[PDB]
């Protein structure tokens, strides 16, 4: 690959200056490889706190489990603002490592 | 009774629906003429 891009900065008339145009394509390629780190923290994120929130549910509201309509419409809510604001964070993140 | 003891277990199951569904949802983020345009010009 390294000879490939250098055959390429030459060019067929003799050159030695390297394009910058290889270089900022390496570069972004090289940025591009901390994209899925962002995805994992962002899973991980999630995770944890859909776990928070049912062993909040679960433990600390005792009293709401004589309702079990309302914890179940509760969680209802919940798991859909996540789900709704999950693809903001994703667009929000993709927004910022454009920038 | 019966159906006391089944939401003794219930909330596991929920729980483990809602990973199910958030998984899902997780790897739904990534899987004519303007294209053939775009194609024509990358070309």
């Amino acid at each position: 690959d390294i000879l490939t891009a250098i055959r390429n900065a030459t060019g067929p008339r003799p050159a030695l200056f390297v394009p910058e145009v290889s270089f900022e394509l390496l570069v972004k390629r090289q940025i591009k490889r901390l994209e899925e780190p962002s995805l994992r923290c962002v899973e991980l994120v999630h995770e944890e706190m859909q776990r928070i929130i049912q062993h909040c549910s679960n433990y600390s509201t005792q009293e709401l489990l004589r309702f079990p309509k309302l914890h179940d419409a509760i969680v209802e809510v919940v798991t859909c603002l996540l789900r709704k604001r999950l693809p903001v964070t994703n667009e929000m993140v993709h927004n910022l490592v454009a920038i | 009774l019966l159906m006391h003891h089944i939401r003794d277990c219930l909330p596991e199951l929920k729980t483990r629906i809602n990973v199910l569904a958030a998984q899902y949802q997780s790897l739904l983020n990534s899987y004519k003429s303007a294209t053939l345009l775009q194609l024509i010009t990358k070309f």
